[PDB]
């Protein structure tokens, strides 16, 4: 199935020119720009791996695009996303986050039902690929 | 006499600690605007039944509200804007009941005043600082959902009522799986003979977890905890919590104290708290009496709710877009700047209280998305009715069309396309890769 | 660099919401006052271990304290007054721990700063408005005691320690019956092998009720609830309550959080809350390090205690009278006005927080009453030691002399006698109708 | 008279049950050391306001503190060491408030004494036996962490303040994953408008569990439970517990009673309890007034905290290394032996109370590790600031360099290399297999 | 026994000239001046009877003194006190209260001990004269 | 990934001569010396298998080194550690613990998130190799 975390995940995968235009947006919003990657795609996995540090005070999308493609080469069978952080007072947080690479195939999640008191159930989801070590995923 | 009793003071200087109110006053046929304002001021403070020795045992002046400014309503010879100041020490800290009791209660005027509407309030920084503000707030709610840079999507379950727990969960599951971020209980659905609340909550949680496992997203369903007594609301809130719900809802009709009680509970238990407030309550399109919705927005942001319905500009609700923009600012901005066209009469610092999320609900569809993004911005929950459930291809499909249209419009906004002018072509380029959207667009363009 | 890192800003404009601190700074031999101030500012905020990318994820500037003004201490070439501003959003509402942690904790300076004392704080109105203030306060305490227009009189039980419950109650009863408004537990008397707390409380209540029945007055004994854990303090507080005590006491050494917890308990249970603070704690006559007592006075009035020892000018404690007058004002006034001679560096509005009662304790006797009324005013508890217990005629008699001297001086003050100049003749006219006072006056004039 | 009233007894024999104090006394210009000591003794016990019959109802002598020894401070003609004995029955069992109230409170001296510092205490075995001691202790803490034979590594989150929950968790996760055993909340970070406490705790737990899964180690984050009232601290402590945190922290400014209450809670709930105490609190580099830190170390080990900041010798804090070694011994040893150079004035048996872990924090970096191991030993938490976060290669990398340097130095210590002399070559041999360390070493040798 | 409620009750009963000087004080403090009387002298009897209303905006002590003496004549076997009320913000309360008449003899109070749980006692005081109706007191 | 349990796990694997010098340290500290092994590398697995008893009163590192190498031969695809126990009063516990053998490859751990009340999660880590029986690990 398609994982729909991300601002634009209901659109087709973004081309490099679309990606360029989103970097331009972030630049004009004056965001820090980070590249993060993971192959544990759980919705509560808040901390993907960082590909380098976020880029601050950026003025040209090309160095951002170069690092996206370097991450795509090093980590092609990972989810890769671009995050825009705002330092604006009373926001101080991500304001955009979108997928720039998906594995070729997504098996999805297992649903676990642990039966509890009366009719209540305690739920877990476990991404199928996480039943394997990191280097065997996707 | 009211103007001669202290209540009218044209020379009064407002302090940073004063609570200020702006009333739209319509004076009795042949009564003076100054006396009218004075009456309103003198009624919402120290009621002068003439001669009272016991006043001289107190710092009397302090407790008297001051009418300090009167302007003629521009475009209405018979109506006036009266600005009234209240000392901060009159008000119980942290209490909306006390604030509302103080201002709109005492405020009479039988002999001088024909009609009165409260238009706006300037709550001073030090007063606002006594309230919790939103339990969660926009920034934290987005961090919990891992959802950034776009409006959120929701809809109410259709039909409102009558589905069993199991068939109710079915709708919730289909809609969530199809694309929506949230589904909601109707404000009418509490606990009734056709369906009691525990089975609803139990089947809903199954739907919500199924939908998260099918999408890899955080999903939510606003479980309505509205009930007749506090203990009953707490019981319903406690099951939502226990079962791991991300969000609950309450109806504004529970009233201020139950709202504050619930806002504190949602803060203490990591729960998003959506407030339902009727967009077309009989108490709606008034120009004469009552209070304007911007005042409700201020008080509810102070009380501490996380979502409130704020209006659309388009669709079925026929709002003045600039007045609406004014409701959004009240909810979202850290500082409000006077702007008479938006109906904001005072500058106001929000004292770092968290942001409330506006909700746009009411006869909206996927073909208006450019207008919706343009008028309402990206911090909003857009709620679509049979705009989802009544897609000829299914609930999932209806959800997908709305979600694609939204992402496509936000992508064009970020690319700096003139998405307001080129919005229809943007939707049509999106529908090209999306049959559900193609089907949605054809339906609401052929007639409706 | 600290002056070049943001921390020194001579051009900064203070806001009504800023928390301000005045430190007496002694810079390292051969270091600049500007760099010294900057160091203090930069240490009590964002610690610059050089280059940190994560700062750029936040509104960095907001969190940095600003050194904005430096003056040379007048009469001391090597010491400087550094004024530092802190944004209100740094501070937890209602929390003294957080305030003190923030200000005097982070504030380092190893390489630039040799010594540092905190002299004064400007707590902004909106911050003060987040604290309860005194549980009772002066006005309410006087209404509960039915005691107006004079200082209150107290003394500690002598000996401090060793009396059984029954012999302890005896002293309490004699002293109260003789004239004193209050008797007190020593700060050392908690619960010990020579006497556990429950029997003390039980015999004290009998003494206190006997004394009210013998005088027709409200009487009180400060039962010390100081203990090692909160549950234990609560147990002791709960027995004082149960037995109908008007007043309890706590020791400042329990620390800030137990104090706030107790202040809220005393508000909720109609109990006057006296705080014991050592007048000559090893941490006393400093000019170099620590914090000045006026800051403790501000924080304790905010925390919510009802009495605190504030000093005398005369007697055994050798205070500068104008500095002391400054401690009293901090405790009692609704607004403080800058006055460098009193050591008040900031104007400060108290935001209608209740008044704390100063306590004057320490080597005072009935022959100084004119000086005591003149320096300390009528809102004060005067505590006399063996000034009462060691009257040759008995404890009752010692109490009576103190009480007569007090009433006689207040009567002369109200008549507009120059009671400071004619104080000895006033006491001597009173002693004429009062043998216990005659006996008291002879004793403290023959030698002592 | 004080020397003639019982308070000076040169012939007194100390008992194994006495509580002893050593004060550094500076007598009033032209007052006798014997009278000065006597004054201090007579003030911290039975206050002689002359003639009190009620003393003869008690075993008076028992309650009087005895000045029994006076020595001239060697190298200071005007200062004296006064040794004072207090009977054990004066003190409430298990109560730090009572101990501190008794000793440093009552202790006055206006007329005889100019300045007074408390230097050391001899708590007798039977008294110490009434206190819990560390909730966990060093040996148990290492068994829970499965970490033996080396210091532990930590750092505070940078920036101190301003990061949202999610970006805050990011730092915690990177640092822990990179090598650190612990990350910590700043003492200032409680619950504030930029970030409330529940979201912090929730994201931190995710970071901590992610880091354990990435390393196969036990990881911890000191969640700060410091709050204004006890109920609030308990709520924060109860969420740390619920979420499975190994460790929490409190600020010394909460004060003694909240500390004891928390120490008992941490014992009862299997939680390591770190105490934050400001290394450069305004109340720091005194020689004149106050109390020496070794006394705080004794009382906090008795109260029952598991970690306390004890100082470095090197780095930014300019400590006398032998005085510091004395603080470490107080915290760690089962028996203390008098040693005047370390500032330990009494032998003291610790009565099998558990060990507190010293924390070294303050301008330390990986290039000083040989000095750190040599001065501070292996039972210590070393906390590095922007020594980690501001590594040009990332937080993970900064953590790795510190961790490698530490292991390499401990390995050389165990091999019996003269690691103090050959420390730089040891670090350089380690950096050869470790780029992050190579990068770390170049940075702090080029200038800084 | 002598009841020692009042600011000056440890002094001898005030003469008319002393009373005059205290009215002057209150006048210069700008107080409202009340005259209250009672023959239930319990310390928790907060509400004595008012002799007329308080006098506001007073400038001459003579009318105050006249009403004190009129109350003394009408109520000679009562406690009579003079109260000064402040309207100053953050005070708004009595700031002086003193006796200007006492009954010729004071019998005092009964102490009642109702025994409660363990060793605790619940206490009441009852003025002896209150065992009689008002018109039979003192 | 590298498991970093152990005193020296951030250093390269110890040579036999380094191992010898650490035994000498323990000998001069008068420790009991144990050899323990496991292929369930969970951080809360407190009880590894013992290879023989601890060695007491040891004076020559050679017999310790011989048993380390015998364990390495019998259990090469296990974690093997050396532990030093102190019997010193108020310690009575391990004071050093370091790895002397690791499997050739470490797959790491699975993170399980069971969703609980509100936003709280109950966490488990499960070493991937533990999804297999002991004799199939590493
Ligand atoms: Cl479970
Ligand atoms: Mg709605
Ligand atoms: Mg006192
Ligand atoms: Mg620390």
């Amino acid at each position: 199935m398609r994982i729909t975390q991300g601002t634009f995940s209901f659109l087709p995968d973004l081309t490099d020119e679309q990606i360029k235009k989103q970097i331009d947006y972030m630049i004009s919003k004056k965001l820090a720009i980070g590249i993060e990657y993971t192959n544990d795609i759980h919705p509560r996995n808040s901390f993907w791996e960082m590909w380098g540090l976020p880029l601050f005070e950026v003025t040209d999308p090309a160095p951002v695009l170069f690092e996206i493609n370097a991450c795509r080469k090093a980590k092609s069978n990972f989810y890769i996303k671009v995050v825009g952080f705002s330092s604006e007072r009373g926001i101080e947080s991500t304001i955009i986050s979108f997928i720039v690479n998906r594995p070729k195939h997504e098996p999805g999640f297992n649903l676990i039902r642990q039966e509890d008191k009366s009719r209540s159930i305690k739920y877990s989801i476990q991404a199928y690929e996480t039943y394997k070590p990191e280097d065997q995923r996707y | 006499p009211y103007a001669k009793m202290g209540y009218w003071n044209p020379d009064y200087q407002v302090k940073d600690t004063d609570v200020l109110a702006l009333f739209r006053v319509t004076p009795q046929p042949g009564v003076d605007p100054i006396e009218a304002a004075a009456a309103v001021a003198g009624e919402s403070s120290t009621a002068t039944w003439t001669v009272v020795w016991t006043d001289l045992l107190t710092a009397a002046d302090l407790y008297r509200a001051k009418a300090y400014k009167v302007d003629q309503v521009p475009n209405n010879p018979e109506q006036y804007f009266a600005y009234i100041a209240y000392e901060l020490d009159l008000f119980e800290e942290g209490s909306i009941a006390n604030l509302t009791a103080s201002i709109i209660g005492n405020v009479f005027g039988f002999k001088a005043v024909k009609a009165l509407r409260l238009e706006d309030m300037r709550l001073p920084f030090a007063y606002i600082k006594t309230f919790q503000g939103p339990a969660t707030g926009v920034i934290l709610e987005r961090e919990r959902l891992d959802k950034f840079g776009r409006p959120l999507l929701g809809c109410t379950t259709k039909p409102k009522l009558g589905l069993s727990g199991k068939n109710y969960g079915r709708v919730v599951y289909e809609a969530l799986k199809g694309g929506l971020d949230f589904v909601k209980d109707d404000e009418n659905i509490n606990s009734q003979p056709f369906m009691r609340w525990r089975e609803r909550y139990l089947f809903v949680m199954e739907a919500v977890n199924k939908a998260a496992a099918a999408t890899g997203e955080v999903k939510g369903h606003y479980l309505n905890v509205t009930a007749a007594t506090m203990e009953e609301m707490y019981a319903r809130a406690q099951l939502a919590k226990e079962l791991g719900s991300v969000i609950i809802m309450i109806d504004l009709v529970i009233g201020y104290t139950a709202i504050q009680t619930m806002a504190k509970w949602a803060r203490d238990n990591d729960m998003i708290l959506h407030l339902h407030r009727a967009g077309n309550s009989t108490y709606s399109r008034q120009k004469n009496h009552g209070m304007n919705f911007r005042v409700i927005c201020k008080w509810m942001r102070m009380a501490g709710v996380d979502h409130i319905h704020a209006g659309t500009v388009v669709g079925k609700l026929e709002g003045d877009p600039i007045i609406t923009r004014g409701f959004y600012k009240t909810l979202l901005l850290p500082k409000l700047e006077r702007n008479l066209q938006e109906g904001l009469f005072f500058d106001m610092d929000w004292a770092s209280l968290r942001k409330v999320m506006p909700v746009a609900s009411g006869g909206i569809h996927a073909g208006q998305m450019h207008q919706l993004i343009h008028y309402l911005g990206e911090d909003v929950v857009l709620q679509f009715g049979g705009g989802t459930i009544g897609h000829p291809d299914g609930i999932q499909s209806g959800a997908t069309a709305n979600r694609v249209a939204l992402e496509a419009m936000i992508l064009a906004r970020n690319e700096n396309r003139d998405f307001l002018t080129e919005g229809p072509e943007i939707l049509r380029e999106a529908a090209k890769n999306c049959g559900a959207l193609r089907t949605a667009l054809d339906l609401w363009k052929d007639i409706t």
